[PDB]
C-alpha cells in the first residue's frame, strides 16, 4: 500500500491543471479515503485507516510551509475530513460553524458548503489530528 | 542557541523549557520567547500568531481554537532550537475527545485524565 | 426577526462586508489651522408682515 | 423595551497615519508609491518601499478622546436615557473605564496600528499629549499583551491609561495625543498601508505641495486601538475588533453569535439587572462582569444600534 | 524550407495557462537542449488581449524532430488522461500572416524585488568604483503595453520565475533565430511566426 501511495506522490506534478492549493485530493490519490473503512465502531480505528493516515502524516513532515504550494496543500472535503478524524459529518460542520477548522476560500454568505467540493487543506486537518494524542502514535518512538 | 539539556520520561513541557533557560544564554523565558517570536515572524505569520509569549497557556490544551497552529508552531520549535523531532510533543499535554460524563478531559502518554483533577 | 429571534443565515455571511462609497474631508499633513467663513446680513422684517 | 431612535457618537478619534522620511533638508518628506500603468482601459499598479538611502522610516498620527458614552445622543424613551445615565456614571464611580483605558493603551504602545509594519524592525513609539506630556517606548519589539514589562513601559502604560480615562469620563476636559512609531527600515522594506477595494492601489494623503504620501485608513488604526475583546471566551485565542456579534474578520464567522447570550443585543436586554449588580460591585474586592466590559467596550465604540 | 507545425489544446475550462504553457516550453527547451535543435518558434494561435488561449503550436523547418517531440512521455500521458488535444504534423498554408511573441524582461522592473535587487548591485558597483551610492528616480509613471504571463521553474536553482510575454504585429517573414524558450527576445533574436487560428 506504501508504493502504491508512493508513486502517487513523485508522479502529482505531472497531473497538475492547476495550482496545488486548487486542486483536490481525490484528483491526484483517487478515492483512497473515502472508500477505507469507517471508524464509527466504538472511536476502534481499523488496520487500513491506521495505515493510510500514518502514511499522511510523514508526507506533510516531508513538506514543509513553504511559499511554493506542494503536495500537502490538496483540497480535502468534509466528508473526507470526517473520515480522517473519525467523527460524524454533522460533528465536522460544527467545528467549521465554531471556525475551528478553516475553509480554504470564503464562500460569499448564500453558500452553505457543497458536501463533495474540496473544501479544507490537507495540512491543518492533519496538524487538528495530532493536537489530538492517540497511544501509537510515532512521537513517544 | 543549542540546549544540550534533553527530556526525561516524566518531565512536564513547561520544567524541560525552563531547564533550557536555565542555561545562561537568555536572562529569563520571556527573553527566549520574544527572540524565538522574532524568528517565527520571519518564518511563518500563523505559527507566530499561534506561539504565545507567556509560559501559562503554552500546552495544547489551552488551545481550543488553534490546536493545528499551535503544533506547527511547537514543530517549527524543535526545528530551531536543534532538538530532535517529536521532542517537545511527547511531553504536551494533548488533546481528548471522551467526555467523563459531560466532563472534558486531557490526553498524556497512553492515559486520558479528567480536566478537573 | 422584528421580536428578536434569530433568522438562520449561514454563519460565515455574518462576519460578511457592505461596500461604502463615501466622500472624505481630512485636513492635508502639516496644516497648522483651518478655516470656515460665512458672511451674515440682517434686516428688520419682524415689524411688519410681508 | 429597545427605542426608536436611540444611537451614541464613538469616543476615540484617530486621524489618517501618514508614512514619511526625514532628511539633513527637509523633516517630513512624504513616502510615495510607485504607478505603473499598462495598455484605452489602463490598469494602475502601484508597489511602495523604503528608498535606497532612508534607514528611519516614520507612521504618524493624531488620537483625539471625547467623553461621548455617558448620554446617548438621541432616545425616544426618558426612563431608558435615565437608566442608561445612572448605569454609565455606575459604571465611571466603580472604576471600569480604567480597565478599558489601559486595554486601549496598550494597543497604542506595542504597535498593533502598524499592521503588517509591526515588529519588521526594532520600532519605537513617542506619544506627545495635549497636557505636555512626552511618553518613549525605545523598543516595541521586547513588549507583548501576555508579557510582563520593565517598570519604565508600565510607568507609561500608567500615566497615558490615567490621562485616556480622566478624557473618557470628564465632558469638560478636551484631550489630544500626537502618536509617532520611528521603525529601522532595511535595505527597500516593503511597505503595507490601506489599498482601495475598486488593478492595485493605495491610499494617500496629498500634502500642501501637491505630492501623494501612502497612509493608513483612520477606520483602520481605530480597528487596531479597539481590537481587545477577549471576553467572548475564557481561554480566547486572539483579541477581536469590537463588533456587536463578535465578527472575526481572517477566520469568517462571528464569535457572539444572535442565537447566543453574549451579542450586545441580549446583553443590552438586561441593563437593570447589570445595574444592581454594578450598585452590590461598588464598596466591594468584587471584579467586574466581562459582559459590561464587552457592553461598554460598544458603547465607546459607538453605533445608530436598534433602530 | 515549408515551416511544420504542431499544436497542443487544454481542454478543461478550469485549467491554469500560464502553469501549463509552462510546463510545455519546459519540455520543448529540455528536448532542444538534449537533441541539439536551432531554429525552433512557439507561436498562441488563440492569443487574446483578456488571456492567452488554450492553444499553443510549435513551429519547425523538419517534420521527423516534430514528429519525435510529439511522442515524448507527457503529452501521450496528457492525452491518455485527456485533458490535451496534441494535432499531427500540418504544413503551414504559407500565405503570410507572421507575427512575433517577445519575452520582454522590462515588465520585470514594475515589480519591487527586481528594484531592490537591480539596486542592491548599484550600489555594490558604485561602491568598487569608489564614488558615493545616490540613484535619481523618475518623473513619468512606468507605461507597458499589455503583457501575459508564463510560470517557468529554474531545476539548476530550484527557482520559481515568470516570463513577461508580449505580442508584436510583423509584414513578412524573417530568419528563424530565437532563444532557449523559441521566443525572439526584442533585440538579441529577430525571429517570427506564423499567426495561426
Amino acid at each position: 500500500f506504501n508504493t502504491e501511495l508512493d508513486e502517487l506522490s513523485k508522479n502529482a506534478e505531472m497531473k497538475l491543471i492547476d495550482l496545488f492549493n486548487k486542486t483536490e485530493f481525490k484528483f491526484i490519490f483517487g478515492d483512497a479515503i473515502l472508500a477505507c473503512p469507517s471508524t464509527q465502531k466504538q472511536s476502534e480505528s481499523h488496520f487500513i485507516y491506521r495505515a493510510l493516515l500514518d502514511y499522511l502524516v510523514t508526507l506533510v513532515e516531508s513538506n514543509p510551509k513553504t511559499k511554493k504550494p506542494n503536495a500537502a496543500d490538496l483540497l480535502v472535503s468534509v466528508l473526507e475530513a470526517a473520515t480522517l478524524l473519525g467523527t460524524s459529518v454533522e460533528q465536522v460542520y460544527r467545528l467549521y460553524q465554531n471556525g475551528i477548522l478553516q475553509t480554504a476560500f470564503r464562500h460569499k454568505m448564500n453558500q452553505r458548503i457543497n458536501p463533495y467540493k474540496g473544501a479544507f487543506f490537507l495540512r491543518h486537518v492533519i496538524e487538528y489530528k495530532t493536537s489530538f494524542g492517540n497511544d501509537k502514535a510515532r512521537m513517544y518512538l | 542557541f543549542s540546549p544540550k539539556a534533553r527530556a526525561f520520561s516524566d518531565e512536564s513541557l513547561e520544567s524541560y523549557l525552563l531547564r533550557v533557560v536555565s542555561e545562561n544564554f537568555f536572562d529569563s523565558y520571556e527573553g527566549l520567547s520574544l527572540a524565538i517570536r522574532e524568528e517565527l515572524h520571519e518564518l511563518d505569520f500563523e505559527a507566530h500568531g499561534a506561539f504565545p509569549v507567556d509560559l501559562k497557556r503554552l500546552n495544547v490544551y489551552h488551545a481550543k481554537h488553534n490546536s493545528h497552529f499551535r503544533m506547527r508552531a511547537l514543530g517549527l520549535l524543535e526545528t530551531l532550537l536543534d532538538l530532535p523531532r517529536y521532542e517537545l510533543q511527547k511531553l504536551a499535554l494533548l488533546k481528548s475527545d471522551i467526555k467523563f460524563n459531560s466532563s472534558v478531559a486531557l490526553y498524556n502518554n497512553g492515559v486520558d485524565i479528567p480536566l478537573r483533577f | 426577526t422584528p421580536q428578536f429571534s434569530p433568522k438562520n443565515i449561514s454563519p460565515q455571511d455574518l462576519t460578511h462586508n457592505n461596500i461604502l462609497t463615501l466622500e472624505e474631508c481630512y485636513v492635508p499633513p502639516n496644516v497648522e489651522h483651518i478655516f470656515c467663513r460665512f458672511s451674515l446680513r440682517v434686516q428688520a422684517n419682524s415689524l411688519v408682515p410681508s | 423595551e429597545l427605542c426608536n431612535i436611540l444611537k451614541y457618537d464613538r469616543s476615540l478619534y484617530p486621524g489618517k497615519a501618514v508614512f514619511f522620511y526625514k532628511t539633513a533638508d527637509s523633516d517630513f518628506v512624504p513616502l510615495e508609491a510607485d504607478i505603473n500603468k499598462i495598455r484605452n482601459n489602463i490598469l494602475t499598479l502601484e508597489e511602495c518601499y523604503v528608498p535606497p538611502n532612508v534607514e528611519h522610516i516614520f507612521c504618524r498620527f493624531s488620537l483625539r478622546v471625547q467623553a461621548n458614552s455617558l448620554v446617548p445622543s438621541g432616545c425616544s424613551d426618558p426612563e431608558v436615557f435615565s437608566l442608561l445615565k445612572e448605569l454609565a456614571e455606575t459604571f465611571k464611580e466603580c472604576g471600569g473605564y480604567k480597565e478599558l483605558a489601559v486595554r486601549y493603551c496598550r494597543n497604542i504602545l506595542i504597535g498593533t496600528w502598524l499592521w503588517r509594519n509591526q515588529n519588521t524592525g526594532n520600532t519605537q513609539i513617542e506619544i506627545k499629549t495635549s497636557k505636555g506630556s512626552c511618553y518613549l517606548i525605545d523598543n516595541t519589539r521586547k513588549l507583548a499583551w501576555e508579557s510582563k514589562w520593565a517598570s519604565d513601559d508600565l510607568k507609561v502604560l500608567e500615566e497615558l491609561s490615567n490621562e485616556i480615562e480622566s478624557a473618557l469620563t470628564d465632558p469638560n476636559v478636551f484631550w489630544s495625543a500626537d502618536i509617532t512609531a520611528k521603525i529601522e527600515a532595511s535595505f527597500c522594506q516593503e511597505i503595507y498601508p490601506s489599498q482601495i477595494l475598486n488593478s492595485k492601489q493605495f491610499v494617500k494623503a496629498k500634502c500642501a505641495d501637491g505630492r501623494y504620501a501612502v497612509s493608513f485608513n483612520s477606520v483602520k488604526i481605530g480597528a487596531a486601538l479597539q481590537s481587545i475583546d477577549d471576553w467572548w471566551d475564557e481561554d480566547a485565542s486572539k483579541r477581536l475588533r469590537v463588533h456587536e456579534f463578535g465578527a472575526d474578520k481572517e477566520i469568517g464567522v462571528a464569535r457572539r453569535p444572535p442565537d447566543s447570550e453574549q451579542n450586545f443585543y441580549s446583553i443590552f436586554k438586561n441593563t437593570e439587572w447589570y445595574l444592581s449588580a454594578l450598585k452590590n460591585c461598588i464598596t466591594n474586592n468584587e471584579k467586574i462582569d466581562p459582559a459590561i466590559y464587552y457592553l461598554f467596550s460598544v458603547l465607546i465604540k459607538g453605533g445608530m444600534f436598534q433602530k | 524550407m515549408q515551416r511544420y507545425y504542431f499544436t497542443v489544446h487544454f481542454l478543461p475550462k478550469q485549467a491554469n495557462l500560464a502553469l501549463l504553457t509552462g510546463r510545455c516550453i519546459s519540455i520543448m527547451h529540455g528536448f532542444i537542449l538534449k537533441h541539439n535543435i536551432e531554429g525552433m518558434g512557439v507561436t498562441f494561435p488563440a492569443w487574446s488581449d483578456s488571456s492567452i488561449g488554450n492553444e499553443i503550436a510549435f513551429v519547425y523547418t523538419d517534420k521527423e524532430i516534430l514528429n519525435t517531440l510529439k511522442d515524448q512521455a507527457y503529452f501521450v500521458d496528457m492525452q491518455d488522461c485527456g485533458f490535451f488535444k496534441v494535432s499531427q504534423v500540418l504544413a503551414v498554408p504559407d500565405s503570410c500572416e507572421e507575427v512575433r511573441f517577445i519575452r520582454n524582461q522590462a515588465v520585470a522592473k514594475i515589480f519591487t524585488g527586481e528594484s531592490r535587487r537591480r539596486l542592491k548591485r548599484l550600489q555594490k558597483r558604485a561602491l568598487a568604483r569608489g564614488e558615493d551610492f545616490n540613484p535619481k528616480k523618475i518623473e513619468a509613471p512606468r507605461e507597458i503595453d499589455i503583457f501575459h504571463r508564463v510560470a517557468m521553474t529554474s531545476k539548476s536553482s530550484q527557482e520559481d520565475y515568470i516570463l513577461h510575454i508580449q505580442k508584436q504585429d510583423v509584414d513578412c517573414q524573417a530568419e528563424p533565430y530565437f532563444s532557449n524558450y523559441g521566443l525572439a527576445s526584442n533585440e538579441k533574436f529577430k525571429g517570427t511566426v506564423p499567426d495561426l487560428s
